[PDB]
């Protein structure tokens, strides 16, 4: 926290920059035509695992840890396959716990590769079946323990104390934050310690509408999210689409030099529209958007075949979380 | 005895064999013996402007170590080590 | 140093954290048995682009545009081995600047991925000689198109110099007990240009090279008179140089990520090799030590290479016909 040398990785979570996107901004600098709006990009991806999901894997971690839940050795069990995994693996290496992976048989290699190399058993499961899983392991298995990354508070919390407090440290001026929506800790989190400290700040989600959709089903049900539905806390919400989160992609390696993951692409597409309004409205704007991952670990996934139309089935057909 | 790694380039003095067996208690006693089977090869290994130097593009390690830092030919060899020759390739 | 906020990518540039490694340090705290034995990794990963290139491709261009040999529409021209290159092609994208890169062929699919994202040319180079041949192809293109800007990162002191002021005055403030700085060894400039303003700001450290072994086609020149030694380097510098092979690289990037979290290139695994050998020194002598290290780039573009699965063995086979760093 304006360190510089940690005495463990698990010490260098979170603190990520925050950087000005002046090309892609609809008007960095205020001038005649009226005042600024710029968009400003929350880098994720410089956590200890390259994603945001670094700080609720902690967070849940240490909480179960806080809650007597988890002790010396303890094994962990995860019905995920993708960046909370990675996380919860790494952190779980380096407290000292077994971490157990379920996911489908047809993950590819890559994501199963990966997971292995942070230290993670796979079971696979038939091609929310690997949760169903890992149900069942829970049952059979002594002590095993499930942290649930959907329900969990420490996911929203984790945002809530880091996300949020970084973003008013470095960007008092926020008049909007965009995020991408998954299991909404990074919007909840975020969203609710924003709202408590920045009067008519606008909390915006970009979702993507298209990948596997894990938690697209449950997040159409006010039973299950309810604050996603209440316009004084989600001003807004983008459903974006696989050629546009494309084209934004790349429109943001060629602009800014950023080399961002797939959500991404719906993040940017959400907070240009937002720019675009305030631009047209004459409004000042400081949005805050969220780069939850880098493009590395889509390079074998088709994400950036040369049609935009290869890249969309690509995009469809494969995990942005 | 130790064994020397030769790179493609100096094959053709080892019969085209990429590794060879040596005896020698200094990296200079080592090519002493190279050059007892293998006609040729040291003067290769060696400078020929600055004779007792080694060649400005050869690189050898003994156990992995840079000999340019341990002694030059006069790093001490024991039984069991490995020799490493290799042309100077930027990167490599 | 010290900020969080900026107002480009660009101007985000180093002042990348340094995070000891507990476990793998021979030894962590004094103790009885003798003085702490430390390792220090400065995570050059935390780079626009994702290595420690970033820092000379940005000071290269920013003095040639100094220099005013660099105009708008300018061609740059590079001979690399990928992350010069990458560093590169994402400066010139955002100041107008063609790039033609030349690099070897047997280097790994993600450097020509993120290259074409870019918009750079890729001309490919025969896999012997390594990046001696792409240095020589580039040098004749130069020489030929004398309006082309080559930076060349072999014999450039911009490349040192964002080492010099850089990379070695963040270590220093970070770890003003160092004793040890081990790094790769490529252009040089990382070593040459840190381990010069180290020596001159910390007495008796002592600067150690970690240099990858490749397969013997890499080396497999015509004549040894193809030999090459980068401008750049002084061997007055080093205190000692290691020659590390595939498998022992591997297996020491494998126990990184394993032991410590931290998921880096294959580079950094021949650097924590010849660190663990400095360390152990240290150690046998009980002598304290504080070694810091390069992780130069993170292990995402050498995915596709298999080095980070299956067996250790076979790892090698792997990457036999291939460059890692
Ligand atoms: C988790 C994640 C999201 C979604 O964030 P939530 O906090 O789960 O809503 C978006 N993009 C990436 C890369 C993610 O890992
Ligand atoms: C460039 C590079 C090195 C070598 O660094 P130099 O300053 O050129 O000597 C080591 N590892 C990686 C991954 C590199 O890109």
């Amino acid at each position: 926290r304006h360190m510089t040398r940690y005495d463990s990785l698990l010490q260098a979570l979170g603190n990520t920059p925050l950087v000005g996107l002046q090309r892609l901004s609809p008007r960095w600098d205020d001038g005649r035509d009226g005042p600024h709006v710029r968009l400003w990009a929350k880098l994720e991806d410089r956590n200890p695992t390259g994603s945001i999901k670094d700080r609720p894997a902690v967070r849940m971690i240490e909480q179960a840890e806080a809650d007597g839940l988890l002790r010396p050795g303890a094994t962990i069990l995860e019905p995920t396959s993708g960046n909370t995994g990675i996380s919860l693996a790494m952190a779980a290496r380096l407290k000292g716990y077994r971490l157990i992976c379920v996911m489908p048989e047809n993950t590819s290699v890559e994501r199963r590769q990966l997971l292995e190399l942070y230290g993670a058993q796979i079971i696979f499961s038939a091609a929310n079946t690997a949760v169903a899983t890992a149900k069942e392991l829970a049952a059979t298995n002594p002590s095993w323990v499930m942290l649930y990354q959907y329900g969990n508070p420490a996911n929203t919390d984790s945002h809530y104390c880091g996300t949020g407090p970084e973003l008013l440290a470095d960007l008092p001026e926020i008049t909007h934050f965009v995020a991408g929506l998954g299991t909404t800790g990074t919007l909840m989190g975020t969203g609710r310690f924003l709202r408590e400290h920045v009067a008519n700040v606008k909390i915006v989600a970009a979702e993507p509408r298209y990948g596997e959709g894990v938690y697209a089903l449950r997040n159409m049900d006010e039973g299950f999210v309810p604050e996603l539905y209440d316009p004084e806390i989600l001003t807004a919400r983008y459903s974006v689409g696989a050629v546009d989160a494309v084209r934004r992609t790349r429109e943001l390696v060629h602009t800014e030099g950023i080399f961002a993951g797939i959500s991404t692409g719906a993040v940017l597409h959400a907070a240009l529209g937002v720019g675009a309004g305030a631009l047209a409205a004459g409004e000042r704007a400081d949005i805050a958007l969220v780069v939850a991952d880098a493009g590395w670990k889509y390079l074998s996934t088709g994400a950036y075949a040369g049609s935009l139309d290869d890249a969309e089935t690509a995009l469809e057909g494969q995990l942005w979380a | 005895n130790v064994t020397v790694s030769i790179p493609t380039i100096l094959r053709p003095h080892t019969g085209g064999q990429k590794s060879v067996s040596a005896s020698g208690d200094t990296l200079g006693a080592v090519i002493s013996d190279l050059e007892a089977n293998y006609s040729g090869i040291s003067e290769r290994l060696m400078d020929p402007s600055s004779p007792g130097k080694l060649h400005r593009f050869v690189n050898i390690y003994v156990n992995d170590e840079d000999v340019r830092f341990s002694g030059g030919l006069a790093t001490a060899i024991a039984d069991g080590d490995s020799v490493t020759i290799l042309p100077a390739v930027a990167g490599g």
